[PDB]
């Protein structure tokens, strides 16, 4: 039923039934409180008054005359000043005629909207007609005109909307604008092709350089699923290119439930494509970029853990500025093949290998290694000790030698190595507000016989980062060229302050120092934390009867809230290859650096982040940075200008500048340079829709 | 009543967890939710910049593995979740990549065993 | 059926340098709802998108970067024309004009980036440059460079010619329309000029009336009315090639004796145009021949020197020449010019801007007084430099403030004077350094004896009348004395 | 901080000069440097720049191979040297660094030092034909790119050994050959090296005028000598003998003109009359030119100054006549004759005066016997542009197109380069020029040269205003 409260109602029985005096139409669920109402038997209509404030479910309407027709609900009201509600989010409109099809569809005319709440709205999409419809999420807004400020900002004859949340094909997702050489701006047209495949062709200038047309692909199937991204640009104006580009492929195949096919590919025009329009982190991994190809195995379920994969790598290496390459070796075929199983107490572990280096400048020549370790562990309570006896079995074939080295080789090295420390735990010596203080020394001693291995060239092999970790090791050089001959008994002791109600670490220490068979050096280091606030991390390197120190760091960060942070860390070494001098030896020089970092609000509404990293040794900064955020009410601003001055070359300094504006419920957050200063945290929407949002009801 | 443990979840971590217990002279059998079992969400790790040197030539990566956890007693919403973290650093100096890339391996067996006996450390202090 | 193209670019501008007009391009059957264009300036030459853009409906316009507060493009939906309406116009403005007749496109703050549908028709907006009409006997180079300069102050191109019977072409032809903005002429034209209405009077400065010499006011002032501006006043000098002659006789007697001498050499010792009756002025004028008599003011009709005994004699002297083949009918004044430089002629009769053409030359040559006849100094015939505003030209009000300050400056006397000389001047400061030059301070004498000619037009009648009496005294057809008669009735 | 060069100064063009560039205030061990100049009133262009190690090196185009830049990382200074240098090269050099601030953004710029190379320095008699010489210099500074200005000092012939022997003054030295065997003595002449190729291109006796020790000391240019110049409307047939120039000057000065006007204040002019009777400098062998035997106080030179004052002391002449006074009465028509050399006639027909060059008047039956000068152009000792000195000398002078340039300005008179000498013989006032040169005898070079034209200068002088007798006046000079 549906009642009306008004007490005087002007009718026979069913013609005509008028009321008046702040009527109300029961309908269960959808209020509707009006001033007068007339009705007329000869289409079902209803006529309500003049006020027509009506409060169904959270969208309060206020307009003329709603002659609804309530037999498919057919309406058409004046004036209406609709705010629809919903779980998170909102919208706001004042048009001047709304109309009413059949179910789920508007013809909303002549509107001026915006998903912020009332009074001087910061922004609104003024328009004509806006056809919202239900069945196809897709609301034309005819002569929309996007107003910001007080004065219109757009114009377009026509454009559409993501209604819902579905993947909307041929949106043009927004843009991007910022850069220094010029005003490099580029515009994304997404235009979808099918549920599983998807490319995204991009336009774009650069202001100084030319036209780019950087698209990509990005594609799924049962088993194959991958994305192909490229960018290409013709004549160049600056530089004087014509056909430069970039191609990318992921492609990760399955054959069946155990091989995968994965090809990774990168590959520039020439050795200057980052460095010029690229961003800040071109300085690592992307010196010399990757081209694999690869496969895998494993099971055999029965006593065995099976793996392999015939990997095929050739690196391509850029240029610095002045054409001064390393070039290291390339990785023709590759066959893995690791193992490992237990033996209820033991632990076998044995291995294979195979790969020919081939190159250029240097020799080529395949190789072998057979590494069948065995393991045994022992921890009874307290402390363990684990033995091992392996035998490493190298085998060289090179071939077209220019110089001296043996055509053919092979060598055989048993390592024995015994591991084992014990362990101590004590609570007496706690220094807090009740935690539990454990000590714990330890000990390694690896014997492996010695030869003549200098003549056999370097392929792969690298000597290791010297840290704590590095004591407990059985190969200096980590690579498989160079094994060193050690005897030595590495000495260590380390202790963690565990918290007295759980086990999350406060502070760990430790120090060591190994033998010969003598001290030749120290190695201590300290990282830990009072929680959020009072974060430290060091460590160092020393060697005494030598000189004072090789290669310390110390570090620091408090967080006083869930932002305003001010982390700070501070770096040193002495020999430290700089920026790879003509021949190829690299420049040979000692480290002082100190990066300090912040993100402090200087205002209520204003936030702040700030980058500098010194260089001692030249008394110039290597990067620094600059930004500042944005908020307010209807997220009328979520304005962020960014300005970073990095460094390129040995000298080429070369600085941009960065912009971001966010809209409440429809914008996007994540485009950023790279992963700065720790935290970073956004100070503005989070803007989850980037369009037109989810919810329309009446 | 928590000598005999259970995991599921998170394939990374599975060798080194049960190292781990095993250590502790705890079993772990298969389908036994009686006793409060351990579901880890998933391993999540990176590898980011961290020094570079005068003339933009990378000096030393940085490395996280940062491991959440949950656990069950049988049902899903009890218990009280605990995320863990450890982070290294890697030299890499200009051009041993085809050595590096081999290392890094190695250092993330030793992050995933060290976060393994953390959260042992973690769950057996819980048995108070 | 959307292939129809109607957009034919109606209305034009017609103006000069300065002014505006509204142009259009019609449209008719379809919807300007959301059809709108924007407005081109396509040079001849050149394609490219224009000054102005308007989008329809909101009607929000972007304009052009190149124009500020100078052409807004205006709505008119009840015209069905769209209107551009233009403000202080100028000649580098001038081109093809066409509008962009899109239909669909964005507009931002920085442009309207819509390109399609270039259907305009295209309208050439005439605009030529500020006017100034002259024959150059005196090279307008040295004033164009002024006016060049005055131009670059005003942004606006400037158009000036050399050419024949501008004396004749200012007053009639130009009532038909023709006759650009300025001029710098006798003042017999000048009367002519305000016969036509094309010439308007001019108001000094009192500064400037300071600076100018006040006889030079009075020979500009026309009808009691100060119509012009004198930028100087020119009078014949007598020049003598320094190599030809170490010194030029003092007596217009001797001269036809040197001839004689000269004559046994086969070199002429004068050679002048007969057909201008200026260039044989002050032989009349020594013999006491007046352009009118009485009061400057009056200039009695009644009183002609043509009518006097005198000045029949003078130019019966000058006859006497041509008998003793002393001076050549078929002779012209450019034939004389050339002959100078060249040297055939040691002496000539020629205006003050003759003797920047022998300075080009380089020929050695020197400015004397002209030789006295029977006692009296020959005077020539003195014009000044009057200066002229045209009504009908859009842009007439340039020309009076350039005539005021520009046209007359004593560094601009100077500049004329380089390209062609115009003698004495009337700013004070140049007449001192024109009297330490000799040049100018034999032209300066020489002014002082002459007599101004008269503005009226009617005089303007009896000096064509002149003209043809001289032209049949040279050829001999007619007697000299009944040929001034012929001029005096 | 701060930077500060040094070692700016004047250097010949083909000099050499090296800039340091101490720097201080912050760490160069780690910085480019960039080297810049900026000519005086025109823009500031690149130069060179250094490594940071001095391993990589970039010049500019047009600096190549003249330029390298060195630095040093002991005392924070760079060094540029320079070789080779030009006209062009002179301008500001400053030392500049980029990057170097807390924010590495600034930039400093040094005060500077100034290099000023200047362009080729000839000086010529103020009498020849500089301008043409100058024209020249503009094809040689097209060609090459090095400036060259001719200049004409007062008393160059005594203001050379000055300078000189200060160590500096011209490049390249004109005058008569008499002059340079007193400079060669001295030592302030280089020694040219002209192949014979180019030996063979000028008359072998021209080369014996600039030989001293058996040295070739300057290159031979043409060959003067005075005449007697006449204007033929006033005088269509001139005197053959000086005996009857009185007579002609009474009949002259009853038309209010005059019969001769010539400079009386230089010797040069004076000797042809003076050596007719026999009068002379040294004599000997050529070689010997005995300098015990000097022929300025016998009869023969006695006779000739005698009748040159008695012209004085009857007013066909005046004692105060110079270069000016006669050649501006000649070119105006007031006297009928000048005595003169080739390089005078230029003025004669710019004045438009029909004139004649012709033989020397018969003193005593004797033919005038002028002192015939071999213009010639030594190279300075204290000039170690030398090369273009040679180059210019050679290659660009001594050619048809170098004197022809020279003789449509002031005729040189008998040319040494045969080729443009055979072209010139044609005309009759090289004829005449010939012909007294003949008639005359060439100048000793010997060192002597200059006190023996200083003392028969002040002979002149004195016997024709009075101060002195002829007699008196030649004893003197003899002394």
């Amino acid at each position: 039923y549906t009642r009306i409260v008004a007490d005087r109602m002007e009718g026979q029985s069913k013609v005509k039934v008028r009321a008046e005096g702040s009527v109300i139409i029961e309908r269960d669920g959808a209020v509707l409180n009006t001033d007068w109402a007339d009705y007329d038997q000869s289409g079902d209509t209803v006529t309500v008054g003049d006020r027509f404030a009506l409060q169904q479910d959270g969208t309060l309407i206020r307009g003329e005359t709603l002659t609804y027709n309530l037999d498919q609900q057919t309406g058409e009201a004046h004036n209406v000043r609709m705010e629809t509600e919903q779980g998170g989010r909102r919208l706001q409109s004042v048009s001047r005629t709304a109309e009413m099809l059949g179910e789920g569809r508007y013809k909303l005319t002549e509107t001026q909207f915006n998903t912020c709440s009332a009074g001087d709205a910061g922004w609104y999409v003024k328009a004509a007609s806006v056809e919202a419809d239900r069945g196809k999420g897709i609301g034309v807004a005819k002569h929309a005109a996007f107003v910001f400020g007080g004065v219109p900002l757009f114009y377009t004859p026509w454009a559409d909307f993501p209604l819902d949340g579905n993947r909307k094909s041929g949106l043009l997702v927004p843009s991007v604008s910022a850069g220094s050489d010029g005003v490099s701006l580029s515009v994304p047209y997404y235009f979808n092709l099918a549920p599983n495949f998807d490319a995204t062709f991009a336009p774009g200038i650069i202001g100084e350089r030319g036209a780019t047309f950087d698209g990509q692909i990005r594609y799924l199937r049962p088993d194959y699923s991958g994305q192909t991204d490229l960018t290409w640009l013709p004549h160049d104006k600056k530089s004087g290119r014509n056909n430069r580009y970039q191609a990318k492929w992921q492609h990760r195949h399955d054959i069946s439930d155990t091989l995968q096919a994965g090809v990774d590919f990168n590959q520039v025009s020439d050795s200057g494509y980052y460095r010029d329009f690229y961003g800040g982190e071109e300085i690592a991994g992307n010196v010399n970029l990757n081209r694999r190809v690869w496969l895998d195995y494993g099971g055999r379920a029965a006593g065995g853990s099976l793996n392999a994969g015939l990997s095929v790598q050739k690196y391509q290496t850029l240029a610095n500025q002045s054409g001064y390459k390393d070039e290291p070796y390339a990785i023709m075929p590759r066959l893995s093949a690791d193992w490992h199983k237990n033996a209820g107490r033991a632990q076998i572990g044995v291995s294979a290998q195979f790969t020919r280096f081939s190159h250029d400048g240097r020799q080529d020549g395949s190789r072998l290694v057979v590494y069948p370790g065995i393991k045994w562990d022992f921890s009874n309570s307290w402390g363990y000790v684990r033995p091992k006896l392996g035998l490493h079995a190298t085998y060289y074939s090179l071939d077209s030698f220019g110089g001296k080295a043996s055509r053919s080789v092979g060598r055989v090295l048993p390592v024995v190595n015994i591991d084992g420390g014990t362990t101590f735990e004590r609570n007496t010596r706690l220094f807090g507000g009740g935690v539990v203080q454990t000590i714990e020394p330890r000990l390694f001693y690896n014997y492996i016989p010695a030869k003549s291995q200098n003549d056999l060239p370097n392929f792969d092999s690298s000597e290791s980062s010297f840290g704590y970790g590095q004591l407990f090791r059985e190969n200096l050089y980590y690579g498989n060229d160079r094994i060193n001959a050690a005897n030595s008994l590495s000495t260590a002791v380390q202790s963690r302050i565990l918290d007295g109600a759980t086990g999350e670490e406060r502070f760990r220490a430790g120090i060591g120092q190994k033998f010969y068979f003598s001290r030749s050096d120290w190695v201590a280091f300290a990282s830990g934390g009072i929680g959020g606030r009072f974060t430290l991390d060091s460590s160092i390197h020393y060697n005494q009867n030598d000189k004072r120190a090789e290669h310390y760091a110390v570090g620091a960060g408090y967080r006083p809230a869930p932002g305003k942070v001010l982390n700070a860390r501070y770096k040193y070494g002495r020999n430290e290859k700089i920026y790879l001098q003509a021949d190829g030896s690299y420049f040979y020089d000692k480290l002082s650096q100190l990066d300090l970092s912040a993100q402090w609000p200087l205002t209520r509404n204003l936030s702040a982040v700030v980058r500098y990293n010194y260089g001692f040794e030249a008394k110039k900064p290597i990067e620094m940075l600059a930004g500042a955020e944005y908020k307010s009410s209807c997220g009328c601003w979520g304005a962020g200008v960014y300005a970073q001055r990095y460094v390129t070359g040995e000298n080429t300094y070369k600085n941009a500048v960065f912009f971001s504006l966010q809209l409440k419920d429809l914008s996007s957050v994540g485009r950023n340079p790279a992963g700065r200063m720790d935290v970073a945290v956004p100070g503005y929407i989070p803007a989850h829709s980037l369009s037109a949002g989810r919810n329309k009801r009446p | 009543t928590y000598r005999s443990w259970h995991i599921e979840g998170g394939q990374a971590l599975q060798f080194p967890l049960e190292t781990a217990l095993y250590q502790a002279s705890g079993r772990v059998d298969d389908a036994a939710g009686a006793q409060m079992t351990l579901r880890i969400d998933s391993v999540s790790q990176n590898k980011e910049t961290y020094t570079v040197t005068r003339a933009a030539v990378i000096n030393e990566y940085l490395l996280i593995l940062t491991v959440e956890a949950q656990v069950l007693k049988r049902g899903e919403p009890v218990g009280k979740p605990m995320t863990v973290s450890v982070r290294r650093i890697l030299d890499y100096a200009d051009n041993e990549i085809l050595g590096k890339q081999e290392e890094e391996e190695t250092l993330w067996a030793e992050m995933r065993q060290d976060v393994a006996e953390q959260i042992v450390r973690r769950l057996t202090f819980l048995k108070a | 059926g959307p292939s129809q193209v109607q957009l034919v670019e109606s209305g034009g501008g017609s103006v000069q340098a300065g002014g505006s007009l509204r142009l259009s391009c019609a449209a008719s059957g379809s919807i300007s709802s959301i059809t709108y264009l924007g407005w081109f300036r396509q040079a001849p030459g050149k394609e490219r998108e224009g000054v102005a853009a308007l989008a329809t409906y909101y009607g929000h316009t972007y304009y052009a970067d190149s124009v500020k507060g100078r052409f807004t493009v205006s709505l008119d939906n009840a015209k069905n024309t769209v209107y551009l309406q233009m403000n202080s116009l100028k000649p580098e403005d001038t081109a093809l004009y066409y509008c962009a007749a899109a239909y669909s496109g964005i507009w931002t703050p920085l442009g309207v980036w819509a390109t399609y549908e270039y259907w305009g028709q295209g309208t050439q907006v005439t605009v030529p440059p500020l006017v100034i009409w002259i024959n150059g006997d005196k090279g307008y180079n040295g004033l164009a460079e002024v006016g060049k300069k005055f131009e670059k102050d005003t942004g606006i191109k400037v158009t000036v010619e050399h050419p024949d019977k501008l004396e004749e072409k200012f007053p009639q032809v130009a009532a038909t329309g023709d006759g650009p903005d300025i001029i710098f002429w006798a003042h017999d034209r000048f009367g002519g000029y305000a016969q036509s209405g094309l010439l308007a009077e001019i108001t000094p400065d009192k500064a400037f009336q300071d600076k100018l010499y006040p006889f030079t006011w009075d020979a500009v002032r026309y009808n009691g009315k100060l119509i012009a501006y004198p930028i100087a006043v020119e009078a014949l000098s007598l020049i003598y090639n320094k190599d030809l002659l170490p010194n030029p006789p003092k007596t217009w007697e001797e001269i036809p004796a040197l001839d004689k001498e000269l004559k046994a050499k086969g070199k002429s010792a004068l050679m002048f145009n007969l057909q201008e009756p200026y260039f044989t002025w002050p032989l009349i004028a020594a013999d006491g021949g007046y352009a009118f008599k009485y009061e400057n003011g009056k200039y009695d009709i009644k009183d002609v020197g043509v009518d006097n005994a005198g000045a029949k004699a003078g130019l019966t002297f000058l006859v006497d020449l041509i008998k003793n083949k002393h001076m050549n009918a078929d002779t012209d004044y450019s034939i004389a010019e050339a002959a100078f430089n060249k040297g055939e002629t040691a002496m000539t009769i020629n205006g003050p801007w003759a003797w920047s053409n022998i300075d080009t030359s380089k020929v050695n040559y020197g400015v004397t007084v002209l030789p006295t006849f029977k006692g009296q100094p020959s005077k020539p015939f003195v014009g000044v430099l009057s200066a002229g505003i045209n009504a009908a030209s859009p842009n007439k009000e340039l020309a009076k403030e350039f005539l005021e300050n520009y046209l007359l400056t004593d560094e601009g006397l100077e500049a004329v004077n380089k390209d062609k000389p115009l003698g004495a001047v009337a700013l004070k400061s140049y007449e001192e350094e024109l009297a330490k030059d000799p040049r100018i301070a034999a032209t300066m004498e020489n002014a002082q004896k002459g007599e101004i000619m008269p503005n009226i037009p009617q005089m303007s009648a009896f000096w064509y009348a002149v003209r043809t009496a001289v032209i049949n005294a040279a050829s001999g057809r007619q007697t000299v004395d009944e040929a001034l008669k012929d001029a005096q009735t």
